[PDB]
């Protein structure tokens, strides 16, 4: 799972299982060595701290693949990302989703 | 090498009797009472217009 | 046309033609029926499971999920498919 | 009681039938006369 692209463009991070049912997405970044961080919790909400252009797919898509999507990367963005599926259909995740890796140039 | 028949996903067909047969009579409608049927003895008649006999 | 100077006693509880209409209705909807599909080869061993859902143990799913044997359009050969129904309208015959 | 002379009126059958499911089938017994049934060709 390996992605890059030159830095100042677009990106497109796909995770986890495809969609059944109404879906509530969390997105997760990781630091090498460092601890988690939110990035987003909901569908397209973040929190403070994080700015925007971390846009994620909305849940009211029926049998589509969690994505997220990144513009004006940057080497802070450099890390390990981590999706979070709460989906209405399948049951409670108690394991995140696969590890998808940025690195840029 | 195995085969099937043309109709098996359209319908079950229907074998003919055959006591039955299909050769043609001749049939004739009879008009019910108050009707009248008309009939052109015009030789040169296309078929559509006045018929003068 | 709207009368003059009339008047008749009437009781919609022993008229007439209701009945009719109710007789009419129940012939005729059986008149839309023969036609159509008699479930003959349906009534058979059904395999169900769960349908894949967040199941509640409290609860119940009100759809179960069922595969079986069913006739293919060739007398010979048979295969398996699968469906949806409710729980209103099967039951369990009686591990498996 | 069978009389060699005589013969029994009542032949007692059981067979395959098809039960209300398609898949199960099951053993049922009956009894017939004589003038409802006909050997074909032991057993
Ligand atoms: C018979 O009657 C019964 C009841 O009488 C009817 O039953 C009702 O049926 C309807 C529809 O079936 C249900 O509506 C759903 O409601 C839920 C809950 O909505 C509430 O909460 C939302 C979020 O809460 C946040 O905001 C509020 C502030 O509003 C805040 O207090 C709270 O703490 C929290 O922070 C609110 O947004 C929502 O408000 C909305 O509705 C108001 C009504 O008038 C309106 O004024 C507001 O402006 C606002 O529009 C409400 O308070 C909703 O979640 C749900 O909508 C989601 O789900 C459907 C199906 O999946 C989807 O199609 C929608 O598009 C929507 O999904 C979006 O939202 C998610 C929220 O995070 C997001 O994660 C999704 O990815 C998706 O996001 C995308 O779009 C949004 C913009 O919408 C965008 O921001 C994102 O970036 C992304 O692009 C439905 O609205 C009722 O709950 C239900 N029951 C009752 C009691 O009413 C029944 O329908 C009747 N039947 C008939 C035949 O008449
Ligand atoms: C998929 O369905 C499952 C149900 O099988 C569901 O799991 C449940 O999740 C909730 C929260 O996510 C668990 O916690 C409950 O939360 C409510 C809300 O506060 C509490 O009121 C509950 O307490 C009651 O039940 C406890 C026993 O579980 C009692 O100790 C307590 O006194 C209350 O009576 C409870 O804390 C809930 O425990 C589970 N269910 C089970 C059986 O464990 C899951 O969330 C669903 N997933 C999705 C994505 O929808
Ligand atoms: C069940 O059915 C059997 C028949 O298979 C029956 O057995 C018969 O019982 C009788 C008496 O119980 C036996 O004896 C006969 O009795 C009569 C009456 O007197 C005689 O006339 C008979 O003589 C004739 O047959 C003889 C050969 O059997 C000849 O030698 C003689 O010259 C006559 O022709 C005879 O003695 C009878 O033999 C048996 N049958 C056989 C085949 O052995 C039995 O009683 C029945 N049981 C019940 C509970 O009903
Ligand atoms: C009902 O059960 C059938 C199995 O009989 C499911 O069909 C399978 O679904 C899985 C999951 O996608 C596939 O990997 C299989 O290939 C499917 N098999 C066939 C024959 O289709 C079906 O998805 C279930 N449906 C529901 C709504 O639960
Ligand atoms: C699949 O369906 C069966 C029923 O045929 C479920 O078994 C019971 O379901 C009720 C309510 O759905 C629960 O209260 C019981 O505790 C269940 N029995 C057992 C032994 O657990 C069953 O839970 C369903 N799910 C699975 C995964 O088998
Ligand atoms: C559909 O038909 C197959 C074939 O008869 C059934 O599979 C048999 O199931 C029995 C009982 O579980 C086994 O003893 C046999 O070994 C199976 N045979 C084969 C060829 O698989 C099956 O149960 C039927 N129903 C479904 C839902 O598949
Ligand atoms: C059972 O029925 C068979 C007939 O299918 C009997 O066989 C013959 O029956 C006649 C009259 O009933 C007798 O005259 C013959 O002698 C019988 N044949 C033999 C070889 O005995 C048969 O007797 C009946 N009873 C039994 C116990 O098999
Ligand atoms: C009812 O069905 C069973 C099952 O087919 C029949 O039993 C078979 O009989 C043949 C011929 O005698 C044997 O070769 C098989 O081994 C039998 N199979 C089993 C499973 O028993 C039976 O003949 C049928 N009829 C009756 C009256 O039982």
């Amino acid at each position: 799972t390996f992605v890059s692209v030159a830095p100042g463009q677009t990106a497109r991070i796909t995770c986890g299982e495809e969609s059944l049912g109404s879906r509530s997405v969390i997105w997760y970044q990781q630091r090498p060595g460092q601890a988690p961080s939110l990035i987003i919790y909901n569908n397209n909400d973040r929190p403070s701290g994080i700015p925007d252009r971390f846009s994620g797919s909305p849940g009211s898509t029926f049998g589509t693949t969690a994505t997220l999507t990144i513009t004006s990367v940057e080497a802070g963005d450099e890390a390990d990302y981590y999706c979070h599926i709460w989906d209405s259909r399948r049951p409670t995740n108690w394991v995140f989703g696969e590890g998808t890796t940025l690195i840029v140039l | 090498k195995e085969y099937r028949l043309i109709n098996c996903n359209t319908s079950a067909c229907t074998q003919a009797c055959p006591k039955v047969s299909f050769e043609p009579i001749p049939i004739h409608y009879c008009a019910p009472a108050g009707f009248a049927i008309l009939k052109c003895k015009d030789k040169k008649f296309n078929g559509t217009g006045p018929c003068p006999s | 046309i709207h009368l003059e100077n009339v008047t008749e006693e009437f009781n919609m509880w022993k008229n007439n033609m209701v009945e009719q209409m109710h007789t009419d209705i129940i012939s005729l909807w059986d008149q839309s029926l023969k036609p159509c599909v008699k479930l003959t080869p349906l009534c058979v061993t059904l395999q169900c499971t769960n349908v894949t859902n967040n199941i509640t143990d409290d609860m119940r799913g009100e759809l179960k999920n069922c595969s079986f044997n069913m006739t293919t359009e060739l007398r010979d050969k048979k295969q398996k498919v699968y469906s949806l129904f409710y729980r209103l309208d099967v039951v369990q015959i009686n591990s498996n």
